[PDB]
This record gives structure tokens, sequence and C-alpha cells, in this order.
């Protein structure tokens, strides 16, 4: 899993 | 109806935002009609607004005994597990309402969510539909379908579904309701800068509402720093000390702090996930506390508040994870928003963000609620030179007769494994090797064309970029640094050989019709080349694929790879030519990402924080003919690079060298600035003023 920026 | 006006009086006491009162009233409820099966929904959904899920819980099943086939308790229940974790339980629940009432639309958006958050769009986007189907006007299916169009690249009726999204803002804020677009996604809608300031100040509210239950006193802040020996206490608060982009831009800030002057605590809010990154952190910091532990905002407000915080730092902004209502507590004398949160909190208990001249013009001030903080380059960081120092300097392979992204080798050992061998000419850009087709160079383009994991030459280890996983995983990740020398080519991807490669490594959200519409002239005035995207998620690709199609791009001018491990991602950017930025919201990460690897941006700065920050990187690394001004320039820039070879090689030159020359990865400038701008904040509020516009 790549972990990105989210709300 | 006794217990009824108490019920109704509740509700709308909840709608207030006056939560204590709320659950008093229904409580009341209760005790005059015990089997009242909406009033244990109502303060089951009001105790897990407060946190309170196993009492919630235990309300809803009431609610259930009481009403076998009360749907919107299940519903409601679902959301509960949800929060808890609970996914199986989750879904028990939505379909169980979605079996007892088919045409209950909220259940369905609720189940849509579920899907969206477990990786499954097409699912999640038919449960809104039905959703939208038996409520048409039902703000948040509505907005939040949007966004999972926009993931995937569905621009069907694009421009009305724009307008359509901002007259339902309009009318939520008309009425003083939540409005139905996230914060965060605010950015990538035609709002109003009014609007937009406006969704985040609403969403700060809700923070404030939350923590009044606590009737907390205001907090008393030190005026000096004579308890603290002299030293300016900072706390970094963060979900995302882990793996995370935030620890891969800024994990070697705290350890680089000077001790003499400053003290630093890391409030993390999530559990240790057993990476190198919360390590690092964890061991640099002065002292590192685990609020995850401590999930009451009463309790952990007052932590940060006895370890005698002067600037406490936001790092989430309204992102996964957030605690904002530590930051509504004010527990401390400042408070500044940093990196995490590319925009305005809209929020009163928010005194600055940090920022910079390029990203917030002063001119926009207006935009924020924050007063604007500038750093003297550029706000933002990454921690390439620790993370990737392998990629500091590559050699080539010369397959024919000599280009400098086909086949690339980065090692740390790579200037002994040159050393061992040969014929190896030098390349004067300060320089780059190149290996002439020897069998050495023969052995290793055998290695990936068989798709082999390495080999050996001359002792040392030879990689290959696609197996890293395999060989090393913590090496995949970033955690730890590649001890093999890698070999990267335009093969493994299927990209051309002979031909410029544009590439954007975004998620595919960042695009839009506009931008694609760009992307298109550019490639048109260019033949042979092609644009590297990649599938995040895959099934945006043939929405991509079609539009394209449409606009006189044949099929083979994009080329779609898959999401790599972050090593490999970074590694692989040293193949494109240029890249081109998304404008709608550009790559701040994924900008640094691209930049470490030598390659060229184009970007084109927009009206909001998000559409500046690629411009603000470019800035700092000192290549303003890269920024365009507008679509023609954009266009004309990126044409310009993709046919003018010489002043291709010049452009790339410049990048090669000021990663390394200019400030834009250079962390203990970017901290000793960062400290500069701290005690400004610092002395402006001992001596007694308060927040104003630092420049
Ligand atoms: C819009 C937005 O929120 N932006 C945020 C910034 O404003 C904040 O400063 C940052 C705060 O921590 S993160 C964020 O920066 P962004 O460019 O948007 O990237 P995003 O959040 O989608 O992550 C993509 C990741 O996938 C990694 N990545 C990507 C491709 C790949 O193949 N492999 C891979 O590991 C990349 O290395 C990335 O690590």
């Amino acid at each position: 899993v790549t972990p990105v920026s989210t709300a | 109806t006794h217990a009824d006006s108490l019920n109704n009086l509740a509700n709308i006491k909840r709608e207030q935002g006056n939560i204590e009162e709320a659950v008093r009233l229904y409580r009341k409820a209760l005790e005059v009609f015990p089997e009242f099966a909406a009033a244990h929904s109502n303060l089951a959904s009001v105790l897990q607004q407060q946190g309170k899920l196993q009492e919630a819980l235990m309300h809803y099943k009431e609610a259930i005994r009481i009403s076998p086939t009360f749907a919107d308790a299940y519903s409601n229940m679902g959301n509960t597990l949800k929060e808890m974790q609970d996914v199986q339980g989750a879904l028990q629940c939505y379909t169980r309402a979605i079996q007892i009432n088919p045409a209950f639309a909220d259940a369905h958006s609720n189940l849509a969510s579920i899907h969206k958050d477990s990786g499954n769009i097409p699912e999640a986007i038919a449960s809104y539909r039905t959703a939208l189907k038996l409520k048409p006007d039902f703000p948040d299916a509505y907005c939040n379908l949007a966004h999972c169009l926009q993931i995937v690249c569905d621009w069907t009726d694009y421009d009305e579904r724009m307008k359509k999204l901002v007259s339902i803002v309009a009318d939520q804020l008309e009425k003083n309701r939540l409005p139905s677009v996230h914060p965060h996604h605010s950015m990538l809608y035609p709002l109003s800068h009014g609007f937009r300031k406006a969704i985040a100040e609403r969403h700060g509210n809700l923070c404030l509402d939350k923590i009044n239950v606590l009737h907390k006193p205001p907090y008393e802040h030190p005026k000096d720093l004579k308890l603290s020996d002299g030293r300016l206490r900072v706390g970094y608060v963060s979900s995302d000390f882990g793996n995370h982009p935030t620890s891969h831009l800024m994990q070697s800030i705290p350890g680089m702090h000077n001790p003499d002057k400053f003290e630093v605590f890391c409030y993390a809010l999530s559990p240790d996930d057993g990476t190198n990154f919360r390590v690092k952190v964890m061991a640099e910091a002065n002292h590192f506390i685990d609020l995850s532990q401590i999930p009451c905002n009463g309790k952990a407000a007052d932590r940060i508040h006895q370890d005698g915080i002067h600037i406490l730092v936001n790092m989430n902004g309204y992102t996964k994870g957030a605690r904002n209502e530590l930051f509504a507590l004010r527990p401390a004398p400042i408070q500044a928003m940093w990196l995490g949160y590319p925009g305005t909190s809209g929020a009163l208990f928010m005194d600055y963000i940090i920022t910079d001249q390029e990203t917030s013009p002063a001119e926009v001030a207006e935009q924020y609620s924050e007063k604007l903080a500038y750093m003297p380059h550029t706000f933002f960081i990454g921690d390439h030179a620790n993370m990737f120092p392998h990629l500091k300097k590559k050699a080539v392979i010369d397959f024919k007769s000599i280009y400098d992204n086909r086949i690339v080798l980065n090692g740390i050992d790579l200037k002994a494994f040159l050393d061992s061998l040969p014929d190896v000419k030098i390349v004067k850009m300060l320089n780059m090797p190149v290996i002439p087709m020897n069998t050495i160079a023969e052995a290793v383009i055998e290695m990936i064309n068989r798709g082999q994991i390495q080999i050996t030459i001359n002792g040392f280890s030879i990689s290959n970029g696609l197996a890293t996983t395999q060989i090393n995983n913590k090496a995949a990740t970033g955690e730890e640094v590649p001890r093999t020398i890698i070999v990267t080519t335009r093969s493994q991807y299927g990209l051309p050989e002979d031909a410029i490669v544009y590439c954007n490594f975004n998620q595919l959200y960042k695009i839009d019709p506009s931008t694609l519409q760009m992307w298109a002239n550019i490639l048109k005035r260019v033949p042979n080349s092609v644009l590297w995207l990649l599938r995040f998620p895959a099934v945006g690709e043939p929405n991509i694929q079609q539009y394209a199609q449409n606009m006189g791009l044949p099929q083979n001018r994009i080329i779609f790879s898959p999401v790599a491990p972050k090593e490999e991602h970074v590694r692989r950017g040293q193949l494109a030519d240029v890249c081109l930025d998304t404008p709608l919201c550009n790559g701040h990460t994924t900008g640094m990402d691209v930049l470490w690897a030598g390659t060229p941006m184009v970007t084109m700065p927009g009206e909001t924080l998000a559409s500046r920050v690629a411009a603000s990187q470019l800035t700092c690394l000192g290549c303003l003919e890269l920024i365009a001004k507008n679509r023609q320039e954009y266009e004309d820039i990126a044409v310009k690079l993709g046919t003018d070879l010489e002043y291709l090689k010049k452009v790339r030159g410049k990048v090669w060298k000021q990663r390394i020359s200019s400030p834009l990865f250079n962390t203990k400038q970017y901290t000793m600035e960062l400290e500069r701008l701290y005690l400004q904040m610092w002395e402006h509020y001992a001596a007694g003023n308060k927040p104003d516009h630092m420049i």
C-alpha cells in the first residue's frame, strides 16, 4: 500500500 | 407526547451543535418513556458524535430490539461500527438496513462510502446513484459521488457537475448547514475564495462544538522562556509520524533543531506502525508523546499545556487522523499550520499558516483565516537527500553510439564498480560516467530483458530496479538506503528508447478536462513523444484514454504503469525527460520526488495554495523558466523542452545540479530558517502584540 494525503 | 417534545427539542439542540443539551434531553425522554426506539437511536447518534462508541452501540441495539425493522438504527449503527474499524460489522448493518427498506437513501449512501474507503470505486459510484435516484436532493451523496468521479477521471457532464457543486455549497452556506464539500477537496472545484474559506471555517466549527461539552477554562500561557531555560518549546502534532508523505518530507527536522534554543515535542495522533520513520522521529525529537493513547481531547490538551508549549504546530489540517479539537482548546499561545494541509483552516484557533511569497502572495491574504508567515525560500521541504542518497549520482549504459535517461545505474558503491571496469568514459555536464556496450553492458541488459532479480559483476551486487521488494523491502519503502547498485531502464516500463517521455506521477484526481487538453496539444506538437501516467487508480485509465482519443490522440501516445514502491517511484523518474505538472492541484510531495531525479517540471500556478506549490518549489530551485503564466506558455515551454534538445540538456543539467546547490532539499538550512521564523512569531507575542503578517 502507498499512503497518500486524504481528507 | 411529553416524551416526543423532549426528543424533538433534543433533535434541534443537536442540529444547533448543542450536544450536551441534546444528550440530556434524550435521556429525559427515555426516563419518561423507556421503550422509545427513536430516542435510543438519536441518543446513540449523539453519543457516537462524542466518541462514546460502546454506549452508542448499546442504545442502537435497544432501539432495534424495540423495533426490529428500524432501518435507520441499523444504518447509523453501521457507522458506529465503521468508526470502530469493524468494516464487516458495518457492512452487515448497512446491508441489513437496505434489505429492510431498499428505498432508504441514506443507507445506500453509507454503503457507498465504505465501498469507496475499501477501494471499490465502481460499486461506490453505483450506490451513490441509487441514493440520488431515491432522493434527488441529497447534498452529501451528490458531492461524495462527485469526488469518486474525480478520482477515476469521469468527466461526464463536467461543467454542469461543477456548477451543481457550487450551488449546493452556496445554498448550504446560506442556510448555515455543514457544507457537503470537504474542505480538502474544495480546491478541485471552481468555488469562490470566500466559499473555500467558509467551508473550512464551518468544519473548524464542528471541533469547537465538540469541546464545549468539556467546559474547560481557557489555558494560561507562558509570557517568556524562563522556565524552559531560554528554549522555545515547539510542539509538532501529527497523525503521520510513520510511513506517510509527511514523514517522507520532514522526518529529519525534529533532530536538526538547535537544542540550545529549542525544545522539541512531537505529539503523535497515530499508534506506532513499526516503520523506521516513526523510529527516527521518536529517537531524535527531544520528547515524543503518543496521544493516540489519550483519546479524550480534554486530557490530551492538558498534557500539551503542562509540557509548556509556546508554538503548537498543526500538521494535519482537515486530513485523515486529525484531532483539531486539540487546537480548538488553545493549549498554547501560538498555533500554526505547517506542511501537511495545503489550504486554510478557516478557523479562529489557528494563528498562522507557514508558507511563502510564491505559494501565498501577500495580495491573497484574503483567502486565509490565518496570518501569512513566510519562510524565505519555499515552505516545502523533502527528506530526499537522506532517504535516497543513492540517486545523487548516476551512470548510464551507451546502448548504441548518448542519452542520460535510457539505461541508468545508481548506487552508494557505484564509483567503485565503475572503477573496476576497463573502458568507462566521463561526460561533463559535475559528470556522468558512460559504460560502453561491452560484455559487461550486455550481461546487465540481459538481466533486465529476462526479468531476472539480480546478478554479480566483479563482485558487485547489481539489482533489477523492478525487484527491490524481493531484495530488501525496507529499501523499497525508503526506510533503508539500498545497499546494492540498481539498474533502471525505459524498457522495464515499455517506454520508447527514441522519443521524448513526458511524465506525471500524481493521483489521477488532480487531472481535469482543461489539463488533459493541454497535454494532448503538447503531444500533437511533438510527434513521437509519450505521456507517462500511473494507474492511480487503474480504473481511471480507460477514461483518460477515451478523452484523449476524442482529442485526436492515438492510444499508444499515453503509457500507464503501476504505482511503485516509494524508492522505485523516485528512481524511475530519472527515465523521463520532462514532468508536466497538474495545474488544478500540483504535485506537492510528488513534485519534490520528480525534481530529486533531475527531471524538469513545467507548471502553471493558479489561484489556490494547492495550485502554486510546484511554482514555489521551482522558484527555490532557481528554474523560473519552467513556470508558465498561462496555458499557451505552459504548452510552449513543454514543446520547447521536447524539441530543442540542447535546451533540454541545459535545463536538465540545471535541475540536476540545483537539487543539491539550491536550498530545496537542504533540511538543515530549512530547519534554521524555520527557527528564525519561530522566534519572530515568539517576539511579536512576548512583546504583547498579536498575530500579524510576517514578511
Ligand atoms: C493534495 C495534498 O494533500 N497534497 C499533499 C501535500 O500538500 C502535503 O504537503 C503532504 C502532507 O503530508 S502529502 C501530499 O503531496 P502529493 O504530491 O499530493 O502526494 P499524495 O498526497 O497524493 O501522495 C502520493 C504519495 O505516493 C508516493 N508514490 C507515488 C507514486 C508511486 O508510484 N509510488 C509512490 O510511492 C509519493 O511519493 C507520495 O508519497
